[PDB]
DNA sequence: ATCGGATGTATATATCTGACACGTGCCTGGAGACTAGGGAGTAATCCCCTTGGCGGTTAAAACGCGGGGGACAGCGCGTACGTGCGTTTAAGCGGTGCTAGAGCTGTCTACGACCAATTGAGCGGCCTCGGCACCGGGATTCTCGAT
DNA sequence: ATCGAGAATCCCGGTGCCGAGGCCGCTCAATTGGTCGTAGACAGCTCTAGCACCGCTTAAACGCACGTACGCGCTGTCCCCCGCGTTTTAACCGCCAAGGGGATTACTCCCTAGTCTCCAGGCACGTGTCAGATATATACATCCGAT
């Protein structure tokens, strides 16, 4: 299962994921291959947030999916 | 082209109202817009103030009527005042 | 009411302000003048005042009024507000 | 009123109602405008307007003429009092200065 | 221009006499790439960690202040995720007088104890304000297996 | 007495200091450094910060921001450096 | 016998002490009088919070100085030293109050 | 045998015309020489439109009149009849233009 | 094409005229190298704003109503050329 | 409780801590100086949306307040702040 | 300049830039209100807040005084050719006046 | 005191020319009907602050008197300014030539308005200690009648 | 040119008081993120008029000479503010008491911005004609030397 991420850099990233992985399977194997901590990082999919806890399969993932990357920074 | 508005025609009708026989040349024409552009400026920009300063958001005829008596002198701002309260009556019936 | 209260601006304290003012020496004719155009200006100011507490439905002149007036005037007053 | 003239009209004044409403709305005054405040600001422009076109016709009449020229605006805003004190910082163009010479300068007896 | 000598006095400065736990140089042929090396602090739960930064000079020197970001992770309140670092004295508490290694030496110090009013991540922030203990055994279970 | 050479080194760019300024915040610095400080930095002490924007407006038309004594001290005691820049 | 200064040389110090001061000149009842007096003509039943009627008094303070400083400017001009009601008038004529 | 007038009369003669008209009193050239020198020394290169020149012109008339007046009440108010550059000085500071 | 000493256009009759107009019988002989210098002064701090009002438009000629507007804001407005 | 009434209190002293570290001020220059940052903010907004709609625009971008600033303030001190908005205008962009 | 804090330390200032923002955008002066202008504001009324206090505050000291009055402001205002210039018509409550004799009073 | 030049100003009349007054096509802005939603009118309540009042005590105001300095009128002068006439000059008017640049138009890309959630900057209330106000003593310095 | 005595002002030290700068609790507005309609930046075209040039007048400017009237300095007179001492008045500080209304909150209603559709009011353009400016020729007010 390849799934596509496009961050705000405009770099598409193909991730190896099942669909009963959890998101924080998801978040690590990010941090693994990007090298980037999961907290400012999360995914956007058909304009919903993808809330850390609950799993890919509640979200009706299909195969090839299209994911959306962006940095969130607080003030301070 | 592209139009310029002006009161010309409003002051000519005025001055034949008053003095049927007497002309007006351009440059009092120009001298009139003039001056009735500034007395507009003059009023709105008081009755804006006014309505700022009571922590309003609209400009009711009050305001206006207050900007009225704060800029023209005793007998000027009397007269006006009730030509202004006349308009409105007639207009509201 | 009240009548007669111009007098209340004694001679000392317009001698006082032309000593502020910059002044050596001062005639004796000086005074009414100097009472006539106070009072003309605190007409003028508390006509614009009174108009401004009558405005907002008011019956107390606050400070505000009277730095709004003195502001339209052109003699913007600092320290009691704005 | 009948509400079935123009609003000029039904205010009984010649000054425009949708204009002056719609300079009032477009000027960046306030966020509302009422329904009467422009038929009260064209009442007051119009009777300005009238008052100084009077004095200057009449100061015209005097002078052997039929038309207004800056030269007469002048002589009537000057000549005033009221008009003197609301138009006092204001230079009209082509107008020049009101007759007068002082005392002291005349010849003597 | 004047940015070269003075790069180069600066770091002929820094050769003759090299502060303790802190190493700097320019790996990059330009004068204004840099690289700093800062060892784990004794009084810190980041014991054995060594942290590698770059060091970025605008063209004007220095009047404007440098760049500095962490190439690895740390599990900070004031650092972020992207190595972004949140300092006071980089952006409104610059100054001309300010050298590199005064920057490094203040830097140990904040990672001697991190700023409590301006984090850089709230929830983390707040997680160390909760409780000392949980703060310490999670820094240490990100920098033991992070800085090696 | 006799100022120390480790003092007259400019803080900024560590040269000799040529037609020096002193800040009202005794703090001293060489007008090359403070004239280029003043267009595109905060515009205070360096070493201090200490706003003096209505002192360098003040000076700048009146021309006296160098101090003469110090400069003077520095050129005469050591003017072989002084020559070379 | 008694020691008498020179006619004008205590009027200085009067100048030097009152330039210096900051106080205000006019007492403050008859002006808060005055001040309800001419404000009782427009409307009836005027109430003044205290604020109100100190700024009345300083700007009233401040204009009167300010013209005195004007008048004595134009005494000075006439070759005089005396402020006489005339230089008054030619101040508040010229600065265009009265016209 | 040649006739001439005492002086005096011719002043008052010019004083009645000069203002009874209204046309302008100063040459039209050099009046626009002078301001686009002006604008030059400003900013360079500027191109003036007829109308901006006439109205300077007009402003700088009435101006300069309106000082006349006031530097003529400020001769008479010292007991003569000639305008001194100290009278124009003291109509400028009373009317705060420079103070 | 740069102007040398222009101020000289004001000559004097012109100030006499002026004089004239405005009511004075009897003119001194230091009246005109003053009037020039109140004359440069006034003209100066008008031309200044003007000059200001059409750099803002991102334009290279003053109009009438530039001038207007700078003798507006100076405080002495200006009646009979548009506004 | 009354409502709340805002005001430049803070940032005024924190100027004045910046400039002078060892002074402090009355209560009366106090209100004097915050009236007097609301009389020239005033001044200079009221310019800028004049010298805005003469233009047959809608915004009020950086170029108006500086032409305003140019406008309002003497020779020297409309330099000093025009560098000063421009110092600050560049800082914050980047 | 990097996001993630306050406006007012973006730019550097001390002013607040939200603030000034929402007046600007609420104060009926436009429509719309561009990003650059509060930051460009901010910093002008910073520049001239800190223009005054510094003369205020050397007016004090030189009064042998630790606290800023307003008779201290009267005197920093109208000792300084271009802040008079710009406070024409102000008057400051309690300020008083500046000392100045004319020649002509002197004693010969 | 007016008399008679002598000048300038005011007044009656022909005329013809460019600006004012009026007619016309049309198109852009004003007018008319309907909805919704927020601003403002209105009623009830609190307690802040404004008005009224009395006792003392004392700094300031009112009154009177001696007199010295400055306001003011008159005289004399000589120098700067008005008035007029002949001459050099640059303004003023006409006509033409041209190109810099104001003014209008089509695309569209990026800057700015709107809305929810959120939490930290800023505001209200407390408090205490240090800078400022006041008083008593002494040293210093303008000042004037008499040398 | 000055000495010295009476008097006003400044320095210094000691004591006390209240307001200003710091701290804590807290409610709301500034921040972040995203979405979307639109404005003004830009390239392109047209065509207005501001600039430069020329030649011919003749109106205003310039320089010089003559006289005269008035701006300034001086002298003299006089009278009126100034400075000081004494007496009478109410300002001011403190205290207490009462209540009017400014300020707040809750509820409801109706006024106006927004929308679309329709149409005529005035705006640019054109043309006819007479009001007034120009010139020419009388009639009267006014200024000046002098009996
Ligand atoms: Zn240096
Ligand atoms: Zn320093």
């Amino acid at each position: 299962m390849q799934i596509f991420v496009k961050t705000l850099t405009g770099k598409t990233i193909t991730l190896e994921v099942e669909p009963s992985d959890t998101i924080e399977n998801v978040k690590a194997k990010i941090q693994d291959k990007e090298g980037i901590p999961p907290d400012q990082q999360r995914l956007i999919f058909a304009g919903k947030q993808l809330e850390d806890g609950r799993t890919l399969s509640d979200y009706n993932i299909q195969k090839e999916s299209t994911l959306h990357l962006v940095l969130r920074l607080r003030g301070g | 082209r592209s139009r310029k508005e002006s009161y010309s025609i409003y002051v000519y009708k005025v001055l034949k109202q008053v003095h049927p026989d007497t002309g007006i040349s351009s440059k009092a024409m120009g001298i009139m817009n003039s001056f009735v552009n500034d007395i507009f400026e003059r009023i709105a920009g008081e009755a804006s103030r006014l309505a700022h300063y009571n922590k309003r958001s609209t400009i009711t005829s009050r305001e206006i009527q207050t900007a009225v008596r704060l800029l023209l002198p005793g007998e000027l701002a009397k007269h006006a005042v009730s030509e202004g309260t006349k308009a409105v009556t007639k207009y509201t019936s | 009411v009240l009548r007669d209260n111009i007098q209340g601006i004694t001679k000392p304290a317009i001698r006082r302000l032309a000593r502020r003012g910059g002044v050596k020496r001062i005639s004796g004719l000086i005074y009414e003048e100097t009472r006539g155009v106070l009072k003309v200006f605190l007409e003028n100011v508390i006509r614009d005042a009174v108009t401004y507490t009558e405005h907002a439905k008011r019956k107390t002149v606050t400070a505000m009024d009277v730095v709004y007036a003195l502001k339209r005037q052109g003699r913007t007053l600092y320290g009691f507000g704005g | 009123s009948a509400k079935a003239c123009t609003r000029s009209s039904r205010a009984g004044l010649q000054f425009p109602v949708g204009r002056v409403h719609r300079l009032l709305r477009k000027g960046n005054y306030s966020e509302r405008v009422g329904a009467g405040a422009p038929v009260y600001l064209a009442a007051v422009l119009e009777y300005l307007t009238a008052e100084i076109l009077e004095l200057a016709g009449n100061a015209a009449r005097d002078n052997k003429k039929t038309r207004i020229i800056p030269r007469h605006l002048q002589l009537a805003i000057r000549n005033d009092e009221e008009l003197n004190k609301l138009l006092g910082r204001v230079t009209i163009a082509q107008g020049g200065v009101l007759p007068n010479i002082q005392a002291v300068l005349l010849p003597k007896k | 221009h004047m940015a070269l000598k003075r790069i180069n006095k600066e770091l002929s400065d820094l050769a003759r006499d090299p502060p303790a736990q802190i190493s700097a140089g320019p790996v990059g042929d330009d004068m204004f790439h840099w690289q700093a090396t800062i060892m784990g602090p004794n009084d810190s739960p980041y014991q054995g960690g060594v942290f590698f930064l770059t060091i970025h000079f605008p063209t004007d020197y220095p009047f404007k202040p440098p760049k500095v970001a962490f190439t690895t992770r740390i599990y900070h309140p004031n650092i972020n995720s992207n190595g972004s670092i949140c300092l006071d004295i980089l952006r409104s508490q610059w100054s001309p007088a300010l050298t590199i290694s005064k920057v490094l030496l203040s830097i140990a110090s904040l990672l001697d104890d991190p700023n409590p009013d301006d984090p850089k991540v709230p929830e983390i922030a707040r997680i160390y304000k909760t409780d000392r203990d949980k703060y310490n055994r999670i820094s240490r279970e990100w920098t033991q297996k992070y800085a090696m | 007495a006799i100022p120390s050479l480790s003092e007259c080194q400019c803080g900024i760019c560590m040269e000799i200091l040529v037609e020096p300024v002193t800040l009202p915040c005794n703090h001293t610095l060489c007008k090359p450094c403070f004239q280029s400080t003043v267009e595109k930095a905060s515009l205070c002490c360096p070493f201090c910060r200490r706003r003096v924007s209505s002192w360098t407006r003040y000076h700048t038309r009146r021309n006296s921001l160098v101090n003469v004594e110090l400069w003077t001290i520095i050129q005469k005691h050591y003017p072989r450096e002084c020559k070379l820049r | 016998k008694p020691h008498r200064y020179r006619p004008g040389t205590v009027a200085l110090r009067e100048i030097r002490r009152y330039q210096k001061s900051t106080e205000l000149l006019i007492r403050k009842l008859p002006f808060q009088r005055l001040v309800r007096e001419i404000a009782q003509d427009f409307k009836t039943d005027l109430r003044f919070q205290s604020s109100a009627v100190m700024a009345l008094q300083e700007a009233c303070e401040a204009y009167l100085v300010g013209l005195f400083e004007d008048t004595n400017l134009c005494a000075i001009h006439a070759k005089r030293v005396t402020i006489m009601p005339k230089d008054i008038q030619l101040a508040r004529r010229i600065r265009g109050e009265r016209a």
